[PDB]
């Protein structure tokens, strides 16, 4: 039979089966409780509207991610999370088929385990296996070396690998990502008079950055401009008129990525945790590294970043070397893409976590052989 | 989406053409010194064996 | 309208990278033909000096 | 048929069939490995890469060098190797040629008849024959006498020869070397900053060596000049940019050669157990070896050398003797030419050692007479 490649993530849930080019359900993981009383009877009014459905009845729901940072901090929504994908947006009943979960690198352990533990006893899958989401994107770009810089929603990090062979000491995983950019740009625009509160209207806050925010090739001239011109100001139209216009906040709220001092975070940008990701491996795979820079991800489709993070990286690195950065169009499904190939391989049928096998070393088998 | 996929198709084309204009100069330029440096070898080669030669006399 | 344009673009912009990259790649073919050029100049002149002086002894 | 001619050394296997100019096949000899985990699935990763492979590859492994001093330390890995020179390098099975093997003066018994025994029962060669390395180089200078310093890369051993009659009460064997010499650079680099400690960074200290050091024709004089002038540092790009520097390192790390009190080893210089190696002799043959000195081996292609070590000797020896010191520009391939003419001879054709001649009196038969 067929696999189903899910891929948690968090903020967008992608899924479909093994073997196609794009996800067949992509729909963001929130799960809304309603907050309000209710008076009409018999409107066949549900508890708890999970999936692109609470993103329509936004209004009068209290959304809330059940995906913190790559962890999981509350497994009955998740577990509700997982069934709706099932059931309602693939109508594939998982007793019959084997599924390929991803995990980012570096989280604890007990999710892992409490993962495999609900797909095997809720379920009732007959195999899952986990993988790490920065090793599919970089099956996705037919590669077999690279270090690839996966920026997703909830947490970024940065996995080098080299002739297939990852280099577990070198892996600089960093807390930054898409939303807490939301929330900073939810943040600055409280400078213009525009305030931003509910967990509703955080949704609209980050519709805004993914349709205006574009990074600045240079931060210190673009902060200039903005400041004696009106070339940038473009305007935006509220769920309910009122139209908005973005002046400097466009590219001050994902400079937030190559500058971490702005939110308060101590650690250094995207630009030179790269670098120093490099700077930890070995001496003789640093020029293979650098012309094989891969970005994936949600947050790296930003308008203008394969450029920024290519002239920091050059200013960083040796005159000599060259830097390459692989921006594939196709970046958001990168990691499911990259997930569906490996799913699709012979050489990878017998890697399953076959079901008798967690019945007889429990679910601590997941650290084992069996990775 | 038409708008959007137009600005990153423009874009991909500008950067594509400054990387094939680089790399066209770059290989001329590796054609040149290629051709120098054989030329060279082939001079010291020579010299080589005219120098054997009467070293050996 | 937008659809056709953008269709087109995208075929323009792939065959122009495709080209690109196949010849990115023979210009790094050329550099390392140009390394060991510089290699061969370098051994052969040593090779002439030391038999010039071998000689001139 | 053809006889294969191949020579084990230390550092470089060089092969080829008999009666030609060059060896068809050279390639360091190291066997390397994998040490990190390896995450790509299906990209047809072997257990051990040998040869040139690992040269390559040298980023994700740990190249080990099979033979340590002229010895052999690890019989599976030097096994591996024969196996790749045999099989992939020159592409003849060993059934239908004889071997001819090379082997340092003074060494253990063990070794040869192991190395024989392979020979013959592993690949099951037809007849094979071993010959000391000096007898090679000193055939391939196109003499009969003279006194021959062959420094490899493992051991320096310096044979005298007359008339064809070997002396062996003088032969004088010393066990630095190349490899010393690699360490010793890379030891003495430490003092400008630059620290290579892997043992792939090692193959990087070597090229070094290779393309930069000299030799000094005065030691104090030199040492006096590249501490005031700057007229000696030449600089050299690392594989990856951050170009280095070389001061006086240039000329003191193969200085060790004739002050091996830099090493902290006892003996004296490769300029001082040649007198000695003479002095042995009788004392009607010394000047013949006086004017026959030969050297051969790689670590005596230090641009350079051939007049430091005449200055050193015609200050220790007589005024009257002359003293000539044979450097050909073969000097590398030397004894391996060396082998291709003794495979060559037919006075030869008889002395090799028949697989029924093994069979009567196992493999003792190597120090019988034929040797
Ligand atoms: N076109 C876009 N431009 C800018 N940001 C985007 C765009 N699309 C998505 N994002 C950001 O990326 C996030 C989605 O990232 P995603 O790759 O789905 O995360 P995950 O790894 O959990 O799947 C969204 O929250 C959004 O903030
Ligand atoms: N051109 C060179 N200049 C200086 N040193 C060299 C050069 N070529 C080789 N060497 C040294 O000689 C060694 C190779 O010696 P070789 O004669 O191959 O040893 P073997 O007797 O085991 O074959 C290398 O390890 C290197 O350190
Ligand atoms: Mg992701
Ligand atoms: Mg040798």
């Amino acid at each position: 039979t067929t696999a189903l490649v899910c891929d948690n993530g968090s903020g967008l849930v992608k899924a479909g089966f093994a073997g196609d080019d794009a996800p067949r359900a992509v729909f963001p993981s929130i799960v809304g409780r309603p907050r309000h009383q209710g008076v009409m009877v018999g409107m066949g009014q549900k508890d708890s509207y999970v999936g692109d459905e609470a993103q329509s009845k936004r209004g009068i729901l209290t959304l809330k991610y059940p995906i913190e940072h790559g962890i999981i901090t509350n497994w009955d929504d998740m577990e509700k999370i997982w069934h709706h994908t099932f059931y309602n947006e693939l109508r594939v009943a998982p007793e019959e088929h084997p599924t390929l979960l991803t995990e980012a690198p570096l989280n604890p352990k007990a999710n892992r385990e409490k993962m495999t533990q609900i797909m095997f006893e809720t379920f009732n899958v007959p195999a899952m296996y986990v993988a790490i989401q920065a090793v599919l994107s970089l099956y996705a770009s037919g590669r077999t070396t690279g270090i690839v810089l996966d920026s997703g929603d909830g947490v970024t990090h940065n996995v080098p690998i080299y002739e297939g062979y990852a280099l577990p000491h070198a892996i600089m995983r960093l807390d930054l990502a898409g939303r807490d950019l939301t929330d900073y740009l939810m943040k600055i625009l409280t400078e213009r008079g525009y305030s931003f509160v509910t967990t509703a209207e955080r949704e609209i806050v980050r519709d805004i950055k993914e349709k205006l925010c574009y990074v600045a090739l240079d931060f210190e001239n673009e902060m200039a401009t903005a400041a004696s011109s009106s070339s940038l100001e473009k305007s935006y139209e509220l769920p309910d008129g009122q139209v908005i216009t973005i002046g400097n906040e466009r590219f001050r709220c994902p400079e937030t990525l190559f500058q971490p001092s702005f939110i308060g975070m101590e650690s250094a940008g995207i630009h030179e945790t790269t670098y120093n990701s490099i700077m930890k491996c070995d001496i003789d795979i640093r020029k293979d590294l650098y012309a094989n820079n891969v970005l994936s991800g949600g947050t790296t489709m930003y308008p203008g970043i394969a450029d920024r993070m290519q002239k920091e990286i050059t200013a960083l690195a040796p005159s000599t070397m060259k830097i390459k950065i692989i921006a594939p169009p196709e970046r958001k499904y990168s990691v499911w893409i990259g997930g569906s190939i490996l799913a699709s391989l012979s050489t990878f049928q017998q890697m399953w976590i076959s079901k008798q096998e967690y019945d007889e070393a429990g679910p601590s088998i997941v650290h084992r052989k069996c990775f | 989406e038409a708008e959007k996929a137009a600005d990153e198709s423009e874009r991909g084309m500008k950067v594509i053409e400054s990387r094939a204009q680089k790399d066209e100069e770059k290989m001329e330029i590796q054609e040149i010194q290629l051709k120098e440096a054989k030329h060279i070898a082939e001079d010291a080669d020579r010299k080589y064996e005219e120098v054997a030669r009467k070293l050996v006399i």
